[PDB]
DNA sequence: TCATATTATTACGCCAGACAGGG
DNA sequence: CCCTGTCTGGCGTCCTCTCACCTATGA
């Protein structure tokens, strides 16, 4: 009764079933500002009864405490507003079921759902891990008074916009809005109004909606972009930028600090992340909110106008792909003609095989991405002239919404040489893709390949999990209780270098981490940083462009603080721009980010310099 | 030529390649198990006549009585199928068996008995099965599921890796018996041989080998060859074959016949070997540091002294020489140690020894075996003569001693069950022989090693584990029979069988509640191959290669249909031309290759065979002669996918579909899609909900009729002929005469299953398909089940839907769905609900079936009569009163009235009640007693009077020969008829034949109907104990909602995200809407690229469907559409259809375009499918966009998407996942006992278990609060949630903490032990 | 009904931790 | 007496949903 996973510990005393909760499947409802997510009647009114019977027990409408009971259990026209009434400045904790890291559990405030599922902000949806495809979450209440402020002040979903386990945010927009916006900011190099001139971004989207122009059409606007030079003052310059009509549309929502260059490129996921970054570094975080909000309803809304389908004919099958597999045929040939007369070994003869339909595979690939990347070739007003593809599939794999090189590689060119679970790899590869029908041989290989997958991630997640447990039952005690050990010691941060170019930077190593002693300028014994700084990224920029050494920084493992780590030796806070406050558990914190991506993780002659130095 | 439902609406089908062999009744593995299991089987296998004749006959220990067997039957079921299921009885038959005790005097084994008695006594009920392979244990319907086991025989293993941390690799061998004791051979890292019996202690080898009287010498005879040392006239020369030398060092001078052949320092080469054997050089002079490190094989005692020289296996030194040579042993006998290939393993285990002889040896396993308990001569020598040599307690069956004989490459393959001698030994020697380099080692996932259990069998084992408990029994009641006053059944007892095979039919790994909410599940749950069970592997433990798919796979198993999650391929399911062998194994079907004509003769092989032949692949193009077209073609040769010749094979698979299962095979374009949403497409189509209205994939595999068909869902009909259809009731069929027997006039009258109850709340309705006067087939299909559609397999529903991001309502895997889709009901699926009241005599009296409810007022008499319960119909939700069963003293009264639950509606469409005998009122017990009894009669007499009209008219029809005077044959009317002479010439007495057939029906028709109303009179049929017996049967009836869940059949999930409005739809230029918009973005990441050409080809069947919706609604005569009809089923490429169009008859081309005209039904076939040029020809035939793709408008808006979008018709499915099963709340209610926190469930109305996980994510962030709040208010500290819920109810937000009850819990739980734990000062 | 009290299967995979054996 | 096979214990993912089944004996 003690001992073991069902024993009082691990499953009534750190673990309990818990009142005020509810549980239901989610869907997406992306009308929903990122504070808020959706909540149903029928939940809502189930897990208020108590708010609600206090309620109707002020106003004077009943007596005692049944007539209050019959009143919700026959649910008459009047508690609806009191359920109003008692919803409105109330957060909720969102929590889906498999918790991994702490953003997994959010708080919201409800709005009310005609409906049985809880509707879910579809930014919110890659911190929780969470598709659409049958997920269920649970809601909890925070029922006393300092529970709703913690709810609003420390776990809302505006307050979670950048993942602890770095400085990357975590509210990145997805998959639907990185393809209305990698549509949206494009250009042809012949549309309806090409090369006209617009007196703003208001008309650039009124020529959009009347019919008078195109979505990416290469225009001069004027736009007014808004450089906060001075100490918090905004200048502003305008000026005549050559860019697209849907990079003035996009334009008219990025808020005032920002540079017209973030939106001037073509915006794939990579660029859409960093714009949200570059704006949550200067203006903040209330125009971050808003402006990821204002990204989200603008993607999903030029997604909707693009009607980026997807056919049998975009997939476009090389037409040197048939002669590169005879090439690779008669290859296979002159070397089993050479077995027969026994020249060759056994072992060369499966290395040549291996080697041949390795780089035949790559040429296909190369054949494909081409053929992909620029099929496109349109005349303007004259000769043809090319560009990048508007097809389909290829907006879907250049924009990083979904897909890759591998998984476009797999539905046009051949798809490798897959491997028997032996561990080996088989000298017959499967030739076809997926448009092309495979027959029966090579989809039995295929499965062998994707049996091992399915295997690798159901008895891999089990490994992860103890991984997490072990992690935040040795962190589990050590909190941020001071705000200076008063040392001199840390760790030598140096950029990693395996023996290839240089792998990662020291920006990325000693960004938002306190120097142990003061930083020599590389010339001669000059105070560049002081010795007690936080290196945020302005100092990193003026570190780089000193081309500074290594940064004896200070780490937490030379802490002097008994029982605890003091609030400098830990380092900048990370999903805060700030340093670490004192008492926020951090052991709790790095165990997660350490055990969290346990999923993603596998489970089972001399010198040739490079660069001239 | 067709039958005349496949003239119906036939499915145009694709492929290329001819079908030589149709595709076997997909039940056949359940049905032919049981039929062996059951059967009178004269030569004794297998059944259950296996089973008594080995446990008969019994005589005791020479209590001269001999009771033995003759015969075995079962009888009747007292209950058919559907009164079983109704009242919870097994679907069982009483099994009859005659036993036959003869008594013998004293001293007779040749004696003549003194008496004998014989009777045909009871024992058991079995189950049988039902006729689609189910069973109905207690009320329920169950299926026992194959188990895949290792075969009973010899394997060698190694293990070559982990152990010994060296890389030493080791090498076992296992014998395992099909039942008994388990015999493993394992080397150790010191080169040494080890037994061990029962994964028990370990003991090395040899012991073994000195248990079954072989002395030491014996066994150096067989494990070790000899070398031959002749004392001669100097340094006592040797014999030496040259085959010994191969790969050593020449340690010394290597010369004879006067000429020195190899010299020392060099090694001994193979053409030094072939120079010893050309210069024929057996005898050499040897060194005497040659003979100082050898070993001797035999003893040799000097003779004048009388004493032993040296004991066999013992090394030898020079002054041990000097003792044997001076004797007189002239021939020296040592044993070839080569290190090499002869190792010395026999030797050093023998050197291990502490024994020395047999006796010793025996104690010495007894010791081993059974520890504590003194080893004494009789009691050892039992032990080990019981282990192997006996016919009891261990037998490799047939099974085992074919893998046994077939492992160590013996030329037979039947033999006896023990082992013996020289089965060990080979077994010894081949485990020898794999460490020394020749032979391997055999694999555990490779199907020829690998046996199938199915029902019989595991039935039949257990049945023997009951009789070999009631011979014990009998053995104990014979020698302590009193004779003669006893008759076989004061010995024998029905008590141990019947529990033995209830235990297992019950309670057992295997025997598991079917999944059975659609015609696929239930056929594809009872085609299932489970790894685990009894005796095999469990799922949290192993592993990662029997977890995956091996090369042998291929046609016996299906490679992509199972479970993903906890047990992944352990849970296979069986392929679709795949038998079961003889033995068990799987053999699956191959075409025999003579020469380059691939002939269409078909022979079965299993993994074992498969691995010898070449066998080619089932696309390779051949052309009308079977000569494959290629001159060289893809084949498999041993597990590896090759590239060989045109005439070296030896066989071809058969069909293209064999790889692949049932569930699996009947998704279109499974060729194009991933592996991984092939699975998981599969798995979710076996989870679809039958729908209310069943509709026809347009995409189909042409596997649909197999499947609804032979998961008997459908009411096949079992003789042909034309119809009466009164069918309100029953489909009645008049049968042709060639299908009809002579006597027994005889037509089928079909009972059609209306509106009940699944195992997974769905609902199972047969609907007929065939109108009044119609002709059928034998085979034809003639009432459509749950999910079918004339005969077809129709799961899910054909939807218009568009591929484009519309709003964000369909972002992950979201499904953004019409307001069409939901007025039409065209996914409102139908849910019923069994609910059971009980009024059990707990304490304090018995409870009260009264609608005189109590406290609550005019809100229980409602939906009820005036003596209570509910009153049958009705509009029911949630908090209604359906059973008043409430008692008094429980102003002390209570309401235990089964109610309506929280959330449901329904409509009550049944009450069974097979109550307390007196659940009556003052009378509707009775007062329906009467009108059943008035039934009966009625029916019986309507049934000979039907019989009789048909009679009479045949009586007339017949009256020619003898008395056609039609003016002389009216004379009677209901009272006789016929009164004519005839004599001889042709026979007539036909009049006399059917005159006995009425007079028989009325006789017998008195006695029918005698016991009808016997029958019907009657209290009511039930067992005893329970007494209020009240099931009330619920049907909510659930449309779709923001929320459930839907899914295609290519792995493509979707939880319907908004409902829209009709307007709001994007519709084409001709103005329709399209249903339901998924997501493109699925489509490059997931791989399922089928689901797109099934987008498109679906567009193209309902493009010829619009357009004979056209051509037959602007009707036009029949010419037109024959030819439109003639040019949609030519279409294309070399196909196998045509159609024989212009033999219809001018109406059954009306009535296929009657069935064709919401689109043509397309068959795709597995992996020889449609190709793409040829949905381009099918969009060209219809008036469609070659593309697929048409340009939309936006029905907000009105204004065109940019860059034209897809829209076709995919075959979506409703899962059951819906979300009003989901969806839960809870604030306050009840909590369980030993714990203060809440109850878990959504049947208990309690709250989500706030795991650890989100502890740590509280702590995680600064919660602090928020967690003290859900760990002690929320969930534990009764006085802490007490005053929150006053504190909350004042309008003060506010916690009082406390400490949490179940940390008490853990205190007075440590504190029970002998531990002192406290809590310190204030 | 009201005290009487425990036997004839094996088929995980590391990975520490303690123990008798022997150069 | 310091290496050493060998044996014994102790781990092995969270959350949820549906169903059935529960000791023999006995004057
Ligand atoms: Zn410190």
């Amino acid at each position: 009764m003690i001992k073991g996973k069902q024993g009082r510990f691990r499953q009534n005393l750190l673990g309990k079933r818990v009142d005020y909760s509810g549980r239901s499947v989610i869907t997406v409802g992306p009308y929903l500002r990122l504070h808020q997510c959706g909540l149903p009647k029928k939940m809502a009114l189930e897990l208020f009864k108590p708010f609600i019977y206090g309620k109707l027990e002020l106003r004077g409408l009943a007596t005692t405490i049944k007539a209050a009971k019959k009143m919700v259990e026959r649910e008459e026209a009047v508690v609806w507003d009191i359920l109003d009434e008692v919803i409105r400045e109330h957060p909720v904790l969102l929590n889906r079921a498999p918790t991994l890291h702490r953003l997994g559990i959010q708080a919201f405030e409800p709005v009310l759902i005609e409906g049985k599922a809880i509707q879910l902000h579809p930014l919110v949806c890659a911190a929780y891990n969470a598709d659409f495809d049958g997920d269920q979450m649970a809601v909890h209440v925070p029922l006393t008074l300092e529970a709703q402020l913690e709810a609003r002040a420390l776990m809302m979903s505006t307050n979670n916009i950048l993942s602890p386990a770095n400085g990357e945010p975590i509210i990145v927009p997805s998959q639907d809005v990185v393809l209305g916006l990698y549509y949206m900011t494009r250009d042809c190099v012949n549309a309806k109004g090409e090369g006209m001139v617009l007196t703003g971004p208001k008309e650039a989207e009124r020529l959009y909606r009347s019919g008078l122009a195109s979505l990416h059409a290469r225009v001069k606007v004027r736009i007014t972009e808004y450089e906060k030079d001075a100490n918090g003052e905004l200048v502003a310059k305008t000026s005549l930028k050559d860019t697209t009509v849907g990079r003035a549309i996009l334009w008219m929502i990025v808020p005032k600090g920002l540079p017209y260059s973030i939106v001037n490129q073509a915006l794939g996921k990579k660029a859409i992340s960093k714009m949200l970054n570059t704006c949550y570094r200067i203006l903040g975080l209330k125009p971050t909110v808003i402006f990821a909000d204002q990204i989200m309803y603008t993607g999903f809304a030029y997604a909707a106008r693009s009607g980026a389908s997807v056919g049998i004919d975009d997939m476009v099958i090389p037409e040197k792909k048939h002669e590169i597999i005879s090439e690779a045929e008669a290859e296979v040939a002159e070397i089993q003609e050479q077995f027969q007369s026994g020249l060759v070994t056994a072992g060369e003869r499966y290395n040549k095989v291996i080697d041949i339909w390795a780089a035949a595979n790559d040429r296909v690939s190369k054949a494909m991405m081409d053929n992909l990347q620029t099929e496109t070739v349109i005349n303007r007003d004259g000769q043809e002239e090319k560009q990048v593809s508007f097809n389909s599939i290829y907006m879907m794999a250049d924009s990083g919404a979904r897909g890759s090189a591998a998984q476009i590689r797999q539905l046009a060119g051949m798809r490798g040489l897959m491997a028997k679970p032996d561990g080996s790899i088989i000298e017959t590869p499967i030739t076809a893709n997926f448009r092309e029908g495979l027959n029966v041989l090579q989809y039995f290989i295929s499965t062998h390949g994707a049996r091992k997958g399915l295997a690798d991630t159901a008895l891999k997640t089990a490994n992860s999990g103890y991984l997490t447990r072990r992690l935040v039952d040795v962190a589990q005690d050590l909190v941020v209780t001071e705000d200076d050990c008063g040392t001199h010691e840390g760790i030598m941060m140096t950029p990693v270098i395996e023996g290839g170019d240089v792998k990662e930077p020291l920006r990325d190593r000693v960004l938002g981490r306190v120097t142990a002693e003061d930083v020599l300028k590389p010339g001669t014994a000059d105070i560049l940083v002081p010795r007690n700084t936080l290196l945020h990224e302005q100092w990193c920029d003026l570190l780089e462009e000193n081309s500074v050494d290594a940064v004896k920084v200070r780490s937490v493992v030379s802490c002097d603080t008994d029982f605890g780590v003091c609030a400098h030796c830990y380092g900048r806070d990370l999903a805060r721009g700030h340093i670490i406050n004192k008492g926020e558990a951090i052991g709790v914190i790095a165990a997660q980010s350490i055990g969290e991506p346990g999923t993603q993780l596998t489970m089972r002659s001399s010198i040739q310099v490079k660069n001239k130095g | 030529v067709y039958s005349y439902t496949e003239k119906k609406r036939i499915r145009k089908d694709f492929g290329k390649r001819p079908q030589v062999l149709d595709v076997p009744y997909l039940l056949s593995i359940q049905l032919d198990s049981f039929q062996k299991f059951i059967e009178q089987d004269p030569e004794g296998q297998y059944g259950l006549e296996a089973a008594f004749r080995s446990v008969f006959p019994i005589q005791s220990y020479s209590g001269n009585s001999e009771l033995q067997y003759v015969s075995y039957r079962l009888g009747e079921p007292v209950f058919d199928v559907q009164e079983c299921q109704i009242r919870g009885v097994t679907y069982s038959a009483p099994l009859r068996v005659k036993l036959r005790l003869v008594i013998y005097e004293r001293e007779a084994p040749e004696g003549t008995v003194k008496d004998i008695k014989e009777q045909e006594v009871y024992m058991g009920e079995i189950p049988l099965m039902t006729d689609n392979g189910t069973f109905v244990i207690n009320g329920t319907e169950r299926v026992i599921v194959s188990q895949l086991h290792r075969s009973p025989g010899v394997f060698f293993d190694s293990d070559k890796g982990k152990t010994h941390s060296s890389g030493k690799v080791l090498y076992n061998a296992r014998i395992i018996p099909y039942r008994g004791s388990w015999l493993d051979f394992e080397f150790d890292p010191k080169d040494n041989l080890f037994v061990r019996i029962d994964r028990r202690r370990k003991l090395p080898a040899t012991i073994i080998l000195r248990a079954l009287n072989y002395t030491t010498e014996q066994i150096l005879d067989l494990f070790f060859e000899k070398v031959i040392f002749e004392i001669r006239d100097n340094k006592l020369q040797m014999e030496l074959v040259p085959e010994r030398l191969r790969g050593e060092t020449a340690s010394f001078d290597i010369e004879a016949n006067g000429k020195v052949y190899v010299e020392k320092g060099r090694r001994i080469t193979a053409r030094h070997i072939r120079q010893l054997e050309k210069d024929d050089v057996k005898l050499i002079e040897v060194p005497v540091e040659y003979i100082a490190g050898k070993v001797v094989a035999k003893d040799y005692i000097d003779e004048s002294t009388g004493e032993l020289i040296c004991a066999a296996n013992m090394e030898l030194s020079l002054d041990l020489l000097a003792k044997l040579s001076q004797s007189g042993h002239k021939r020296i006998e040592t044993l070839f140690t080569n290190d090499l290939d002869h190792g010395p393993y026999i030797s050093e285990t023998l050197r291990v020894d502490p024994t020395n002889d047999r006796l010793s040896a025996l104690v010495e396993i007894y010791r081993m075996m059974r520890p504590g308990e003194p080893p004494t001569r009789e009691a050892a020598e039992s032990l080990f003569e019981n282990l192997f040599f006996s016919e009891d307690r261990y037998d490799l069956s047939a099974v085992g001693r074919m893998k046994f004989n077939r492992s160590l490459l013996r030329e037979e393959i039947e033999g006896s069950g023990i082992l013996s001698k020289d089965d060990i030994i080979d077994v010894m020697k081949k485990l020898i022989d794999i460490r020394n380099g020749k032979g391997e080692v055999d694999d555990i996932d490779h199907l020829g090693n690998r046996r199938i259990r199915s029902v019989g069998e595991m039935a039949e084992n257990q049945f023997r584990v009951g009789l070999v408990r009631v011979e014990r029994a009998v053995k104990e009641r014979l020698s302590l029979g009193d004779l003669d006053t006893l008759m076989p059944q004061d010995m024998i007892n029905a008590k141990p069988i019947s529990a033995a095979v209830k235990e297992f039919f019950g309670s057992s790994q295997l025997s598991q509640f079917m999944d059975q909410n659609n015609p696929l599940s239930e056929i594809t749950h009872k085609r299932r191959i489970s790894a685990l069970g009894p005796g095999g592997l469990t799922r949290e433990r192993a592993g990662f290669e029997v977890r995956d798919v091996h090369p042998t796979h291929y046609g016996r198993v299906c490679p992509i249909e199972t479970p993903e999650g906890p047990n992944i391929g352990l849970i296979n399911s069986l392929s679709v031309y795949a038998q079961t062998n003889e033995y068990g194994f799987l053999e699956t079907p191959y075409r025999k290759v003579t020469d380059g004509v691939v002939t269409d003769e078909i022979h079965y092989l299993s993994a074992i065979e498969e691995g010898n032949y070449v066998i080619a692949q089932a696309n390779s193009n051949l052309d009308e002669e079977g000569h494959f077209v290629e001159d060289l073609v893809t084949c498999r040769s041993k597990g590896e996918s090759s590239l060989f010749s045109r005439d070296q094979v030896d066989y071809m698979d058969v069909s293209t579909q064999q790889v692949v299962s049932v569930g699996a095979s009947l998704i279109p374009f499974l060729e194009h899609d991933d592996a991984n949403r092939a699975l998981m497409g599969a798995n979710m189509q076996r989870q679809a909900v039958p729908t209310l209205r069943a509709d026809k994939p347009l995409v189909g595999t042409g596997m649909e009729r197999a499947v609804a068909v032979d998961s008997g869902v459908t009411a096949v009909a079992k003789r042909g002929g034309v119809v009466q259809y009164v069918d309100a009731s029953r489909i009645v069929i008049k049968v042709n005469e060639d299908e009809m027997y002579p006597g027994e006039a005889g037509i089928d009258i079909y009972n059609l299953t209306k509106y009940t109850r699944s195992n997974q709340n769905t609902c199972i309705n047969q609907m007929p398909c065939v109108s009044l006067g119609e002709p059928v087939e034998r085979g034809d299909v003639l009432a459509d089940g749950p999910s079918t559609d004339l005969g077809e397999l129709a799961l899910g529903q054909n939807m218009r839907v568009a591929f484009m991001p519309w709003n964000g309502y369909n972002f992950e895997d979201s499904i953004l769905v019409s307001e069409r889709v939901v007025q039409e009901d065209r996914f409102t699926t139908i849910h019923i609900q069994e609910l059971a009241c009980v009024s059990r005599d707990t304490k304090l009296g018995p409870e009260e079936i009264t609608a005189d409810i109590p406290n609550v007022g005019e809100a229980a008499l409602s939906k009820l009569d005036e003596s209570g319960i509910v009153y049958i119909g009705a509009e029911v939700t949630g908090g209604d009163i359906l059973v008043g069963k409430v008692t008094p003293k429980g102003s002390d009264v209570k309401d235990s009235s089964l109610r309506v639950p929280n959330g449901v509606s329904g409509t009550v469409i049944d009450v069974q009640v097979f109550t307390r005998d007196g659940v009556e009122k003052d009378k509707r017990a009775l007062e329906i007693e009467e009108m059943q009894l008035k039934q009966a009669k009625k029916d019986l007499s309507e049934e000979l009077q039907i019989l009789e009209a048909g009679l009479f008219s045949r009586i007339r029809a017949v009256l020619v020969a003898g008395g056609v005077e039609a003016e002389k044959l009216d004379k009677l009317p209901r009272d006789r008829w016929l009164e004519l002479g005839l004599t001889d010439e042709e026979k007539q007495n036909q009049l006399e034949q059917l005159a006995e057939q009425y007079d028989e029906l009325k006789h017998e028709f008195e006695k029918k109907l005698e016991a009808k109303r016997r029958k019907i009179t009657q209290g009511d049929d039930l067992a005893p104990g329970v007494l209020k017996i009240v099931k009330v049967y619920l049907a909510v009836k659930r449309r779709i909602q923001p929320g459930d869940k839907m899914a295609g059949r290519h792995g493509n999930k979707g939880v319907i995200s908004k409902i829209n409005p009709i307007e709001d739809m994007p519709y084409d230029e001709n103005g329709t809407p399209v249903d339901i918009v998924l997501n493109p973005l699925g489509v490059p990441s997931r791989m399922n690229i089928g689901q797109i050409l099934e987008t498109h080809l679906g567009m193209a069947a309902k493009g010829i469907g619009d357009k004979i919706n056209a051509m037959l609604k602007q009707q036009q005569e029949v010419a037109k559409l024959r030819e439109f009809i003639q040019r949609a089923y030519d279409l294309g490429a070399d196909v196998r259809q045509k159609v024989d169009l212009s033999t219809f008859s001018d109406e059954e081309v009306m009535r296929l375009a009657e069935n064709l005209r919401k689109g043509m039904p397309i068959a795709t076939p597995v992996f020889d499918g449609a190709k793409e040029a040829e949905i381009k020809e099918l969009l060209k035939l219809g008036d469609l966009p070659t593309s697929g793709q048409i340009r939309l408008y936006d029905g907000r808006t009105g204004e065109q998407f940019e860059r034209p979008v897809t829209v076709g018709y995919m075959y979506m499915l409703k899962l059951n996942h819906l979300v009003d099963d989901k969806m839960h709340a809870r604030s306050t209610g009840s909590y369980s006992l030993v714990t203060q926190q809440p109850l878990g469930g959504k049947a208990q109305f309690g709250g989500q278990r706030f795991g650890e996980m989100e502890v740590w994510a509280l702590e995680a962030y600064g919660a602090a609060y928020t967690l003290q709040e859900m760990l002690t208010v929320k969930s534990d500290d009764v006085n802490g949630r007490t005053k929150m819920y006053k504190n909350i109810v004042d309008g003060n937000h506010q916690m009082e903490p406390g400490m949490p009850e179940s940390f008490n819990v853990l205190l007075k739980e440590i504190r029970s032990l002998g531990i002192n734990i406290e809590l310190e000062d204030e």
